[PDB]
């Protein structure tokens, strides 16, 4: 759903959001469209083994280098690993096959680290009550520029957190929104197509077309 | 950054 992504995008950005005589932001947020992950933390170890990373559900993964992963569910022990070409299989920490030790070394070691270092993004929402070992979205794939980190999960969502400010968006093709955290941390959702009629603040905008131009990125 | 604030 990255082209679907993408319409999404430019269609808001062509509408010139910040040029609406009056912005009317606010009446754009949809609560109901809050996303349901996102990434809370992340460590780039990825000059000898790969981007570990928290979800909200303090869930953990690895993307490693040769572009395989590990999922750990967040009861500590429930494990998934998804092959270069997809193909998931299902463990625990446990119980595990010998070929995978190096890699479950690994996951310990990012999971210990985030366990006890570092900010949760989104930390001031809810945690989530459901069905904690519903099918996790795992990182697909990840880049850097200059500006900020770039996460692109299964479930179709992008993640672009901007290292100089702390902001970040969420944005989901599938509610066809996008979750603006600011610079103190408020934490809110809008639908893309209200952007459009309503505007947006030249902030937002601002890292809206960014955000078109990491997608592009992507699908290339 | 190498990781996450």
């Amino acid at each position: 759903h990255l082209s679907d992504m993408l319409q999404q995008l430019h269609s808001v950005n062509a509408s010139k959001p910040s040029e609406r005589g009056l912005v009317r932001q606010e009446e754009a947020e949809d609560p109901a469209c809050i996303p349901i992950f996102w990434v809370s933390k992340w460590v780039d170890y990825s000059d000898k083994y790969g981007l570990g990373y928290q979800l909200c559900d303090n869930s953990v993964g690895v993307l490693f280098n040769d572009s395989t992963r590990l999922i750990l569910y967040n009861d500590g022990d429930s494990l998934q690993y998804i092959e270069r070409d997809g193909t998931e299989s299902y463990l625990t920490v446990s119980s595990h096959p010998n070929s995978l030790m190096k890699k479950i070394t690994l996951l310990k070691y990012f999971r210990n680290y985030m366990s006890e270092h570092l900010l949760k993004a989104g930390a001031n929402i809810t945690p989530r009550e459901g069905d904690e070992l519903a099918r996790l979205p795992y990182l697909r794939t990840w880049f850097r520029t200059r500006s900020a980190i770039i996460l692109h999960l299964s479930n179709g969502s992008v993640q672009i957190n901007f290292f100089q400010d702390h902001t970040k968006l969420i944005l989901c093709p599938l509610m066809a929104a996008v979750t603006y955290i600011d610079e103190k941390r408020d934490f809110r959702t809008y639908r893309l197509s209200l952007l459009e009629e309503y505007g947006c603040c030249k902030e937002l905008a601002s890292r809206l077309r960014y955000a078109r131009t990491m997608v592009d990125k992507l699908l290339s | 950054p190498l990781h996450s604030t």
